[PDB]
């Protein structure tokens, strides 16, 4: 697993180091593939955490963004690099992000951070219930980040594995050598295009959720 | 009693405000630069640089290098799985 995680480091280090022929201003054919994603990232980050200190709190959301989207990309190779079918690292760093935004709120606000679990205006007889209503959801969304990515990636890896293993009698002995007998290959290809789509979209949406939790941390709502 | 002297007073008077501000910017931007495509630096062969000047070049940079990398990865993985599985 260690050597496999170095591979994604090498591939994305070569994204610019092994791309620019002379560091031309026009940009190479693979420098564009990263400046476009950078433009998208800056765009929806200024959309979601827009205001002060957004620039200082953009880079780690960015780093998580490439981490996750090339982590989903390497899950297309047939010996799929879906975290070597363990995927507990997503949970551990989701808990890490939760602790990070908790400390962010506790330092930026302090006692005001406890007002993050209560909105600006609530009825007096109903606040003592809604505070505990909004607290446990916040401490609970530390596994919800992990199970999302885990779900999509490893669910894809094991469904292609299961379909491939279940494809034993399709052309060797079965006389139906058409798509009727080749339904395994057809749904494998369909679910792989689906897998690429859901991987990229889920990377983008997790970037959104992490930016949202950072916004909840550094600001008050 | 002396008359005003516009063309005689131009030492302190510049071209508006913005043009003189950008004159220094534009005078040296075109001074120390390559005339036309000098120093291509195309030649490079250091495995990583060999890939750079062989397939990873930006002139095409199509999916063919990616397919070759995938083929090499699966070729190594076949032996790895034979060792393991």
């Amino acid at each position: 697993f260690s050597l496999y995680t170095i591979i994604v480091l090498l591939v994305i280090t070569s994204l610019y180091t092994l791309t620019n022929n002379n560091n031309k201003i026009i940009g190479s054919r693979w420098l564009i593939s990263q400046e476009a994603i950078y433009d998208t990232i800056m765009n929806m980050t200024k959309g979601q955490i827009g205001g002060k200190n957004w620039g200082l709190y953009f880079p780690m959301i960015f780093t998580l963004f490439m981490f996750i989207f090339i982590a989903n990309l390497i899950s297309m190779i047939p010996y799929s690099f879906a975290l070597s079918a363990h995927l507990v690292f997503i949970i551990s760093l989701s808990i890490v992000i939760w602790l990070g935004n908790t400390i962010l709120g506790l330092y930026k606000h302090g006692w005001v951070f406890f007002s993050l679990f209560v909105p600006a205006g609530t009825p007096l007889p109903l606040v003592p219930l809604l505070v505990i209503i909004e607290t446990l959801s916040y401490f609970a969304r530390a596994i919800s980040l992990g199970l999302r990515l885990g779900s999509n990636i490893l669910a894809g890896h094991l469904l292609m594995v299961i379909l491939a293993g279940l494809t034993f009698n399709f052309m060797l002995i079965n006389l139906f050598t058409l798509v009727f007998g080749f339904v395994p290959l057809a749904m494998i290809l369909a679910i792989m295009m689906l897998e690429f789509a859901i991987g990229i979209i889920q990377g983008y949406v997790w970037a959104i959720l992490t930016a949202s939790y950072l916004k909840d941390a550094v600001y008050l709502h | 009693v002396s008359t005003l002297i516009p063309p005689k007073v131009v030492s302190s008077k510049n071209i508006g405000s913005a043009p003189n501000a950008k004159r220094i910017a534009n005078v040296v931007h075109f001074y120390k630069s390559l005339p036309q495509g000098p120093a291509p630096a195309i030649k490079a062969n250091t495995r990583l640089a060999r890939y750079k000047a062989k397939y990873f070049d930006g002139d095409n940079a199509s999916g063919k290098p990616l397919w070759h990398f995938a083929l090499g990865i699966i070729a190594f993985g076949y032996s790895m799985e034979y060792y393991f599985h």
